[PDB]
DNA sequence: TCTGACACGTGCCTGGAGACTAGGGAGTAATCCCCTTGGCGGTTAAAACGCGGGGGACAGCGCGTACGTGCGTTTAAGCGGTGCTAGAGCTGTCTACGACCAATTGAGCGGCCTCGGCACCGGGATTCTC
DNA sequence: GAGAATCCCGGTGCCGAGGCCGCTCAATTGGTCGTAGACAGCTCTAGCACCGCTTAAACGCACGTACGCGCTGTCCCCCGCGTTTTAACCGCCAAGGGGATTACTCCCTAGTCTCCAGGCACGTGTCAGA
């Protein structure tokens, strides 16, 4: 099923990661600086594309790495490395 | 007649001048800089819309969607190291498979 | 108030995260890995907006705030701003 | 020449593959393909200046006209409208040598074509700004694979040449 | 209300090749922010220059350089050679 | 003639801590071109911001912000507990 | 006295106003943001210059030469985040060996 | 005059000092297929750097390039150098 | 006696990494450096502190571009780097 | 074969041109210097070349813990409908703040000594490999 | 079973910096005209939050198998040592490409009335999707 999801996801344009759990989340990170703190719900989408996009050019990075390494299973040490190889 | 019409360019002439005035850029902004970039921004915008429609005619469409203008960006490799450091937003990502799959 | 919420993205996500990337076989020791880096980038990206948005004397976080603070680390997002 | 006032008597012709079209040059469209050529003529005669023919030019120190041949144009720079990048030829002060340096030709310079050809003049060997080494090859043979290709592979053929 | 953008002329010149073809509202929105952040790019590397050479008057030189350098490629020598193509048709007419 | 440099005010603070210790040219060299680069950071950022809000004048607070963004780690928030400080006993003299 | 020595600083307030007000950066400009300006240059300078006495005085020498300032800007570990992608001239290389190397 | 050229200098940046430039950059050993492709890369960093530069210094009606439009063409490339600008 | 390959690198790797002379020799970089520019354009002035401020900052991006280059090779049980580590280094930063 | 969004006439008001003074700046045409190539001769720190060698890259393997596919069951989600109140963006004050006009004075970079810190020596120890 | 890659006693060259001089030039005082936003009010609006009806998908359980890191053999190839070699830099000659500042003047234009203009708030007649 991989093998089909590969072209079925890079053709799709639907968002992976859930509005609600992404906006729940922000609400925590950014309650750390003060209480009832307010957000726009495009501001939410906006930044919600921003990190689909950071994390889909890390696993493109990613999987790089690992068809460099003569291997296809990517694990912690290649994303350490994806830090550590860019910045 | 106008300003825009006299340099044949559909791009605002007087908008660009007076957002570039107002924008605390420069207090001095010259007569051919506003005709120059209004110019190379048509033909910028020409370019970009020319690669979309040539991406959205293999797609048989016949609108321009987020999908079609990241498709033609990224295929244009001169272009693409310009809009390298960009997100397109609702434009999916560019198809491409390695020599080790 | 509200806790153990990290969890929120889960590792079916971050699956079809990488099946766009273009792998095809993954390890389960990458999720912890990939919630850190979410959380990370975000608390980056949230502290810049906030500060964003406490100089422009509001509290809710438009799009606008949100996409110059993604041009100032030179991750410029368009279609909002 | 630098400003359009030293430019007045020229104009562009742009040659897609084999055309003698205007179109006023890169009109909208571009794309793979991008190979076209843009040209000039004075009206005075109407002789056009391609990309690898040769003229005659006189240097405003030394003052002995020298014979460049045109590799390359770029249209619309910095300091020049055109600027043109040619092979210096090493007067023996009637055969030339040819020298493999780029040199910029100005329009001012330019009174009359040199169509020299191997035997107005006639040309020996190929020669090095050392003084030597000096290989007897022709430049017609060059000129069709200069017109033919991008200058880029253009300057590396040449380098090989020598 | 104010809101100042280039959807009307942008949308003109779509239909000054392929009037067939129409835009999508998002595209559209993606499209205005491309050309506003270019066009900030350019005015900023434009004045950055002239103020490093004890310049205060932007004139179309700077703003030629700034965009030679923002545009990489041969592109860039193409979309050049149509910004002379408007001066040359402004002074004289 | 007319060299622009901070070499003096950068000597003076050093022997505000380290009297013992000096600096040659070329290192003095190194910390102008620093404080330089980090006030063209700063101002450019914080003109750009007030671009933003459609803001007229650069304010303390501006600046204040602009660092706060720039300054990564509690180093900003030790540089802001200096920077207000000053301003409290500024104005008030 | 100039508003330099009026803030208790060694900044010159009056220089960082003047080439700010030539600088092509605002048409109005704050009475505060100059002083906040000094003062944060002012910090910033202070704590490189300590961090470079600090190098210095492992070394045992006076002089700062660029390989102590590069340590300086290196060693702090949220201080040269700041400095992610600058070149120091004839700064050096950070001294270290990773366990996969020996 | 210009009468002088050299003839595929790009060997200029010798084997050694890749060698050397390698172990600077902490590495135990070099393959063979690095001293060719290294010298690629920086002409390529040369061919854009010098080029900035060029349009730089000839953008004041200057043909002399001097180190402050050097810094300020690497600052736009995000690699700025201190204290030559 | 003759050492064996192994030892004098690593005290060679200090002795050129403590230090921070320049090794990249100034006279060829310099003609290098005009060379590429003569495909721009002729007849180009170049001064010593432009030259000494290229050799520096490309000395900079060769040894940070080498060190990340080591890290991939020792990230794939590697001590040596091959075109494809460099191809890799490349090719995530630009 | 049925839809929810996308696109032409539609007015005026904030903005784009029309047009007359006086700030005010640049490529023309000038001084003398500000760095720099070309090469003159030797050499010494490296650069090439040959050759021996040992750590390491390449390739098959079968153990072996680890995962995608197949598969229940919740579980939080995917959307429709409101109650509602904090807040972004609307005009107006007027009072605090910027540029600049006369006018003045301390300063920090052009030059010049007067010391001031490091390299390399004769010549010991320092932790390196086997 | 023992060498160097330098340490540190200590003098001096030797380039380099800290006082010493010193003087045009911008920092400082502050009405005045312009100007811009903290309050002052408001206003409408949109998502918090809740509630509810459906619903795609995660949490593991089981298992065959692609996969990964250590084993073991094979070769391989780049580095260290010895010999040759080879041109950069020293220290200058030396005029030449090109720059430190007037200047100007005349046209580019800020300001300002001034006259006009165009496109977005709508919008009902069409068109990609299921």
């Amino acid at each position: 099923v991989a093998l089909r999801e590969i072209r079925r996801f890079q053709k799709s344009t639907e968002l992976l990661i859930r509005k609600l759990p992404f906006q729940r989340l922000v609400r925590e990170i950014a309650q750390d600086f003060k209480t009832d703190l307010r957000f726009q719900s495009s501001a939410i989408g906006a930044l919600q594309e921003s990190v689909e996009a950071y994390l889909v050019s890390l696993f493109e990075d990613t999987n790089l790495a690992a068809i460099h390494a003569k291997r296809v299973t990517i694990q912690k040490k290649d994303i350490k490395l994806a830090r550590r190889l860019r910045g | 007649q106008s300003r825009s019409a006299k340099a044949g360019l559909t791009f605002p002439v007087g908008r660009v001048h007076r957002l570039l005035r107002r924008g605390n850029y420069a207090q001095r902004i010259g007569s051919g800089a506003p005709v120059y970039l209004t110019a190379v921004l048509e033909y910028l915008a020409a370019e970009i819309l020319e690669l979309a429609g040539n991406a959205a005619r293999d797609n048989k469409k016949t609108r321009i969607i987020p999908r079609h203008l990241q498709l033609a960006i990224r295929n244009d490799d001169e272009l693409n190291k310009l809009l390298g450091n960009v997100t397109i937003a609702q434009g999916g990502v560019l198809p491409n498979i390695h020599q080790n799959l | 108030i509200l806790r153990d919420n990290i969890q929120g993205i889960t590792k079916p996500a971050i699956r079809r995260l990488a099946r766009r990337g273009g792998v095809k076989r993954i390890s389960g020791l990458i999720y912890e890995e990939v919630r850190a880096v979410l959380k990370s980038f975000l608390e980056s990206v949230i502290r810049d907006s906030v500060t964003y948005t406490e100089h422009a004397k509001r509290k809710t976080v438009t799009s606008l705030d949100v996409v110059y603070a993604l041009k100032r680390q030179g991750r410029t997002l368009y279609g909002f701003g | 020449a630098k400003t359009l006032k030293d430019l007045q008597g020229w104009e562009i012709i742009t040659t897609d593959e084999q055309g003698n079209i205007i179109d006023g040059g890169q009109k909208r469209l571009r794309r793979r393909g991008a190979k076209t050529e843009h040209y000039l003529k004075r009206s005075s005669d109407g002789i056009k200046l391609g990309r690898g023919d040769s003229v005659v030019m006189h240097n405003e120190a030394a003052g002995t006209y020298s014979v460049y041949m045109i590799q390359e144009l770029r249209l619309n720079t910095l300091n020049n409208v055109v600027e043109l990048w040619a092979l210096t030829y090493l007067r023996w002060f009637n055969e030339l040598y040819l020298t493999a340096e780029l040199a910029e030709l100005q329009l001012f310079n330019f009174i009359r074509v040199a169509n020299v050809m191997d035997g107005d003049f006639t040309v020996r060997y190929i020669c090095e700004p050392t003084g030597e080494k000096f290989v007897d090859i022709n430049i017609e043979d060059v000129k069709a694979y200069i017109k033919k290709v991008e200058p880029r592979e253009a300057q590396e053929y040449l380098k090989d040449l020598t | 209300v104010r809101k100042e953008t280039y959807s009307s002329y942008i949308y003109k010149v779509l239909k000054q090749t392929h009037p067939d073809t129409g835009i999508s509202q998002k595209s559209m929105s993606i499209l205005n922010s491309f050309v506003n952040d270019i066009f900030e790019r350019i005015a900023t590397e434009a004045s950055k220059l002239a103020a490093y050479n004890k310049k205060s008057t932007i004139s179309a030189r700077e703003i030629q350089t700034a965009v030679r350098l923002i545009l990489p490629g041969e592109l860039a020598k193409h979309a050049v050679s149509e910004g002379t193509r408007a001066v040359t048709k402004y002074s004289s007419s």
